[PDB]
């Protein structure tokens, strides 16, 4: 929505991969942003209570902001800026190899490999950005 | 044919773009211009011994963000943020004008002059210390301008030509 | 407290019941039949687990108990690429 | 004497008395009050001014009159609510 | 915080400690899970003994190297029959040839 | 490697059926094959020609049909103990099926994203609902296929052999608490799938004949009490059975029914026979009885209808007792005896209220809008009762009462009496008889202490307000004021430009012409001695120009020093037989036409013919000697009198409060129309109420006065009808 913007936030990253943020607008659609080189720090302002998710840049994964998956902006108090940290999820082993396994083969070339049938799905279901909104709707 | 440059002028509405280009290019000041109408106009003058032609756009009109005039707006090479010494509002909105010119140029380098008009009248409310402090904060010269005298009004748009000469030799 | 694993080889392995706990493989193999824990709840045997999977899932389950719900920064899990694939079929297996 | 004496003596005397600003503006127009309690007018014109003597001052016309009364007088009518008005 | 490994032959043991723990602490937490008394039990760097008044910094290890994704390994040998053993790592079992993937 | 293989799926299976069967009904199971066979249900998952499931979850799904129907007959065989026999079994096989959901834990993930596939696809296609869509878990599948057992007609016999077993309230057969709450629980725990409602099959198939039951029960329960039990001894009965139901349902039911069974226990014995409880109910009231009226309430509190009964009855009760010691008390001529009645009965009945009726504000009302009307008596027409005695109540407290002496208890007495206070209406009449009767009291001093009534204006601080106590403010502030202005000529008497004594022994108490209720210049008079007011003339004009805007009035109303109108003696001689108008002579400027018999009357209890004394001659005076008494001497010839007498004069300060009363009723209406422009005929009605109730009573009959004087002082017509035209513009 249309709000002033009394306030401003750091996005700093701790996590090794590069950052490719992506800021939802009043219209609902993510927009591609220059990506943050790891282990720095931007000073940027943003709408006030408006949504922000953290992707990676390459493959696409989840990143996790103040134990958070949404980021909300607050007014500002006693003039100190507030500060965000990016830190790399606590990933499964199965979601996790499987990010070892996609960079490794060539998207054409999964039906190769000597795995089991039900794993050939998951490993071509690669993250999506609308997939990812879609299991944050509820609640 | 012979150098062009296209340079911009922005601000709030009410500081004087369009009486500032008009009296650049028509020598002459108008009172009370049409704040609707954004027009780009063209003038061939010489600086520091080298003629060249001036593709002036006056801005106005409401805020918008979309790709059309963030195109239009990238084609600007150089860029003037002008304000009045008598309106602290206008000064204020110095900041928001300068950040977009950096998105849609896509660098923190660009020619760009701080312009502070009407300083024939007495209600000055802003310093000239203040106005200073903000264009050496953003690595820019800082030129008072008055469209009804004609003071400095060369001087600003002649600086913002060297400005992207000295970015161009970069 | 400390619950055992024997891989196909014949290695064994120790680790604490709440750090491999986290499966529920293993948590619904512990919590199955009548329990008297004289000689229970112990020598988990995987028939099918190589001693090298075994111990990378060990691995695993250290790093995600110390690091869960930390507000440090989290390195990433390195995985071989040579045991990448038996490692995801153990983790399919396990339930991770 | 039965039961008496000479007298012709002076003792203390105390009394009481009543005190008044002299002026009573004739009760004013519409407050019809005591000029030294709270007008009632003074709720419109809200002019804060010696809040211990709301009414008993110079009035508009050069003349004694009430603070705020009269004020209102000027802003609607035009009679003297002080001369030949009685009552009403 | 240094996340340790206990090998002998084929068992393996994995436990966490502090710096400012000692080896004396260690081989009470070993005995306790392998039931043999700590005075005999000795541990190794895969060069030489540890002794007891050494405390767990001044060894080594540090929580630099000793990471939960590639804990430090200690040796551990059994000194019951009067008799010391060479100790037999028994290293796991090789991973297979990698596939296509070696692009 | 977990690389997919080979099974022909006819050996794995024989082997796990085995280990599956000693799964449930809690058989035996060797530890090492319990693991093994984690491993056999995975590999059948990734068959390499093609997968398993749809194959072992077949079989898995007959299993449990043939078992389920084998514990079927056995206990339909079985007469008499279906009961006990139904508890053994569904122990065994609760404890079964969670451990089974364990072992089939890798087939329920298969089964979750097969269904989560089809579930998107049920509005294009039903393909017969998904093809009886597999549950999300095999554990949820085996308590379903149980469920086909409940609905097997052992659902008749579990229903009647559980109603009749329950039904042992008559008696003391305590049948066993486990086997009733096993199968009871059984009804909710099949069935836990959270699309519908969890309690829905516990509801249809055990709850409604339940109630029904309990219903008809009690219903034959209540009349056999009637029959024998008076309506005294009914309310222990009615006690005991509520008591006990709640706790047989606490350890047969399910918590989710706690408050429904109870709700239709109480409206069977309860809201059916309400007429028998109504008719002791004026019987109980009359009597002492209070330990009986506590079961009145406890019983009454849960019926919504049946509060307001009870309200009424309370309420006439307290009406008839307060006007039978009010009555009884006339032409005591004694106002103290009047506060007294009515503190005794509230004092007497708010203990009523808690301890044998648990607070209930709503009961507590009763006490406080039946008590109002009996302080306002009316119907009697005497001393007016409320007004005048409440303000005759409080001087006696406070006036020197030489006598009547209780100190450090006048506080506490004066605390007590605001409890009748705020129960009279016409406050405006206390108001100003309160008022009239103090400025008495200071102006004589009289009062038996300074600070003793600073406790009454801060009492009626919060319960009148600033409005109603702005002017008695007043009245506390000037006495205080007036001890700073007699000594300040002392001090200025003392520092004359000329010094000059002059003679002078003056005080003045100065007043304030805005809250002193006394009247002030009943005519001309002004007559004041030469000789005297000389001196007191310097003392007008040296002290007017100290504040140099107030000019005082001086009056001679309450003057002393009593010596009113003093004869000045002089030397003159006249004649005094028989009456009075003895052709008085010498009479000087005075306006004393008709207070002749007023004044003239104060000497003749010490002169009556003017012809004693006139025997030294002097300058001024003999003073020979003082002898018996001098100076004020006597002093017993005031004639201000006790509470003024003249049964006529306070007559006027009651038509003054009409006419005060008056001035308010043409006056709280600016307030109305200053907010209200636009008015309906029910809203200027209660208005005032709203608003002044506290101050006044604004009774429709009064009303229509004053809309009368609302008709005039307008000009503007009122061309419309829809709503109240006394509306001005
Ligand atoms: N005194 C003075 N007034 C100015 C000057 N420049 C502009 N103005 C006044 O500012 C008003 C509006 O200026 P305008 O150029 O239309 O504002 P803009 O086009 O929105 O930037 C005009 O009525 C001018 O009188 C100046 O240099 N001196
Ligand atoms: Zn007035
Ligand atoms: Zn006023």
């Amino acid at each position: 929505v249309n709000s002033r913007e009394p306030s401003q936030v750091i996005f700093c990253n701790r996590s090794p991969r590069v950052v490719l943020p992506v800021w939802l607008n009043f219209d609902g659609e993510p927009q591609p942003y220059p990506t943050l080189p790891p282990g720095t720090g931007r000073r940027i302002h943003s709408y006030r209570g408006h949504l922000w998710l953290f992707r990676d840049a390459g493959t696409h994964d989840g990143l996790l902001v103040n134990q958070t998956e949404l980021f909300v902006p607050s007014l500002n108090v006693d003039g100190q800026p507030i500060f965000a940290n990016i830190t790399l999820p606590v990933y499964t082993l199965k979601e996790r190899c499987l990010q070892v396994v996609r960079s490794l083969v060539k998207p054409e070339n999964y039906r190769r490999l000597d795995i089991v049938r039900s794993l050939y799905e998951d490993l071509e279901d690669h993250p999506n950005v609308q997939k990812d909104l879609e299991r944050l709707t509820q609640e | 044919g012979m150098t062009e440059y296209k340079l911009v002028v922005v601000g709030a509405v009410g500081v004087g773009k369009s009486a500032l280009t008009i009296q650049l290019i028509q020598n002459h000041f108008v009172d009370e211009y049409d704040p609707t109408i954004e027009d780009s106009y063209r003038k061939q003058v010489v600086i520091d011994g080298e003629t060249c032609l001036l593709d002036i756009l006056d801005t106005a009109g409401q805020e918008e963000y979309s790709a059309m005039r963030d195109q239009y707006m990238r084609t600007g090479e150089g860029f003037l943020c002008v304000f009045a010494i008598n309106n602290t509002k206008s000064f204020e909105d110095i900041h928001h004008y300068r950040e977009q010119i950096k998105r849609v140029k896509d660098s923190e380098d660009v020619p760009m002059v701080l312009v502070g008009n009407k300083s024939d009248l007495p209600s000055r409310t802003v310093d000239t210390k203040q106005a200073q402090d903000l264009a050496r904060s953003y690595g820019i010269p800082f030129i008072e301008t008055s469209a009804k005298t004609r003071q400095g009004v060369d001087d600003a748009f002649y600086t913002l030509v060297r400005e992207i000469r000295k970015h161009k030799e970069k | 407290m400390y619950v055992k694993l024997i891989s196909s080889d014949g290695h064994e392995f120790i680790v604490k019941r709440e750090h491999a706990l986290t499966s529920g493989t293993i948590k619904a193999m512990l919590s199955g039949p009548g329990q008297f824990a004289e000689n229970e709840t112990n020598e988990v045997n995987f028939r099918e687990i190589p001693s090298h999977v075994l111990s990378k899932v060990c691995m695993y389950f250290t790093y995600k108990v110390r690091y869960t719900n930390s507000s440090t920064e989290i390195p990433e899990f390195p995985i071989a690429p040579e045991i990448a694939l038996e490692l995801l079929m153990a983790a399919n297996f396990l339930d991770c | 004497s039965g039961a008496g004496k000479k007298r012709f003596e002076v003792k203390k005397w105390n009394a009481v008395a009543l005190w008044a600003w002299d002026i009573v503006v004739d009760n004013c127009a519409i407050c019809r009050n005591h000029i030294m309690d709270l007008c009632i007018e003074c709720q419109a014109n809200q002019a804060s001014a010696t809040s211990e003597e709301c009414t008993v001052a110079w009035g508009v016309c050069n003349h004694a009159f009430h603070f705020h009364c009269i004020s209102r007088w000027l802003k609607t009518r035009q009679v003297c609510p002080l001369d030949n008005r009685e009552w009403e | 915080d240094v996340f340790l490994m206990i090998r002998r032959h084929k068992t393996t043991i994995f436990t966490d400690a502090k710096e400012s723990s000692t080896v004396f602490e260690l081989k009470r937490i070993v005995e306790g899970i392998l039931k043999r008394p700590p005075d005999e039990q000795r541990l190794y760097k895969d060069d030489q003994l540890l002794d007891d008044g050494k405390t767990l910094g001044e060894c080594g290890f540090t929580s630099q190297t000793a990471r939960p994704q590639a804990p430090a390994t200690v040796g551990l040998a059994f000194r019951a029959d009067d008799t010391f053993e060479a100790l037999c790592i028994e290293p796991f079992s090789s991973p297979p040839e990698l596939p296509d993937v070696m692009k | 490697s977990l690389k997919p293989r080979v099974v022909d799926f006819d050996e794995t299976w024989n082997k796990l059926l085995t280990t599956i069967k000693a799964v449930v009904m809690l058989e035996y199971v060797e530890r090492a094959t319990w693991n093994d066979r984690f491993s056999d249900i995975y590999a059948l998952c990734v068959a390499y020609p093609e997968p398993l499931g749809e194959r072992l979850y077949t079989e898995t799904k007959i299993f449990l049909e043939n078992h389920v129907r084998h514990l079927h007959k056995r206990v339909l065989e079985s007469e008499e103990q279906v009961l006990v026999m139904y508890h053994r079994y569904w122990e065994e096989y609760s404890k079964g099926a969670d451990y089974m959901d364990c072992l089939y834990r890798y087939l329920n993930t298969q089964f979750i994203k097969k269904n989560k596939l089809t579930e998107a696809d049920l509005q294009y296609g039903y393909g017969g609902v998904d093809m009886n869509e597999p549950l999300m878990e095999i554990g949820e599948l085996a308590l379903d296929m149980w469920r086909k057992l409940m609905v097997e007609p052992l659902q008749a016999i579990l229903i009647r052999m559980l109603l009749r077993e329950i039904k042992n309230d008559r008696g003391g057969e305590d049948p066993n608490q486990k086997v009733i709450h096993g199968v009871i629980n059984s009804f909710v725990h099949v069935e836990q799938y959270k699309k519908k409602f969890p309690l829905k099959f516990y509801q249809e198939i055990f709850e409604s004949p339940f109630l029904t039951e309990t219903g008809e029960y009690y219903k034959q329960e209540a009349s056999n009490l009637l029959q024998e039990s008076n309506c005294s001894q009914y309310m222990e009965k009615v006690l005991g059975r509520l008591k006990d139901e709640e706790i047989r349902c606490r350890k047969y039911l399910h918590p989710s029914s706690y408050t429904k069974v109870i709700h239709e226990c109480q409206q069977r014995m309860v809201a059916d026979h309400l007429q028998f409880l109504h008719a002791e109910c004026h019987n109980i009231i009359r009597q002492e009885k209070k330990n009986d009226m506590a079961n009145m309430y406890v019983l009454l509190r849960a019926v919504s209808t049946g509060l307001p009964h009870m309200i009424q009855e309370l309420q006439n009760h307290i009406h008839d007792e307060g006007l039978r010691a009010t009555s009884n008390l006339t032409q005591e001529n004694m106002p103290t005896l009047f506060v007294e009645s009515v503190l005794e009965v509230h004092g007497k009945f708010v203990q009523l209220i808690n301890t044998v009726l648990n607070g209930d504000q709503h009961f507590m009302s009763a006490l406080d809008k039946a008590l109002t009307s009996v302080v306002n008596y009316r119907e009697p027409k005497s001393v007016c009762k409320a007004p005048e005695l409440l303000a005759k109540y409080c001087d006696n407290l406070l006036k020197k009462s030489a006598k009547g002496m209780t100190e450090n208890e006048v506080e506490d007495r004066l605390t007590s009496f605001i409890t009748v206070f705020k129960y009279i209406d016409d406050k405006d009449v206390f108001q100003k008889f309160y008022a009239r009767m103090l400025a008495k009291r200071l102006i004589h001093g009289l009062s038996m202490s300074m600070d003793s009534e600073e406790a009454m204006i801060n009492k009626l601080k919060q319960a009148c307000g600033y409005e109603f106590t702005s002017k008695l403010h007043r009245m506390y502030t000037d006495m205080s004021v007036s001890a700073d202005l007699n000594n300040k000529f002392n001090n200025f008497i003392k520092n004359q430009d000329t010094v000059i004594d002059l003679g002078i022994s003056f005080q003045i108490y100065v007043l304030q012409a805005g809250a002193w209720p006394l009247t002030q210049a009943p005519s001309s008079t002004f007559a004041i001695p030469q000789e005297l007011e000389k001196s007191v003339q310097m003392f007008e004009l040296f002290y007017s120009q100290h504040f140099s805007g107030r000019k005082l009035t001086w009056l001679h109303y309450l003057c002393t020093g009593v010596t009113t109108y003093q004869m000045a003696v002089l030397l003159a001689f006249n004649n005094s037989e028989t009456v009075s108008y003895k052709e008085l002579q010498d009479s000087t400027q005075m306006n004393e036409k008709e207070l002749t018999k007023t004044i003239k009357s104060l000497l003749d209890v010490k002169m009556i013919n003017h012809d004693s004394e006139k025997e030294d001659i002097d300058a001024e005076s003999s003073f020979s000697l003082n002898m018996n008494f001098s100076s004020k001497r006597t002093k017993f010839k005031i004639t201000t009198s006790m509470q003024k007498d003249t049964p006529q004069e306070m007559e006027q300060t009651r038509s003054a409060v009409d006419e005060d009363r008056k001035m308010y009723l043409q006056a709280a209406i600016v307030r109305i129309m200053k907010a209200r422009k636009v008015l309906r005929h029910n809203a200027l009605i209660q208005e005032v109420i709203s608003q002044s109730r506290a101050r006044f009573n604004p009774s429709i009959s009064m009303i229509k006065k004053c809309i009368e004087v609302l008709i005039d002082k307008q000009y503007i017509e009122r061309s419309q009808a829809s709503a109240d035209e006394y509306s001005y513009v």
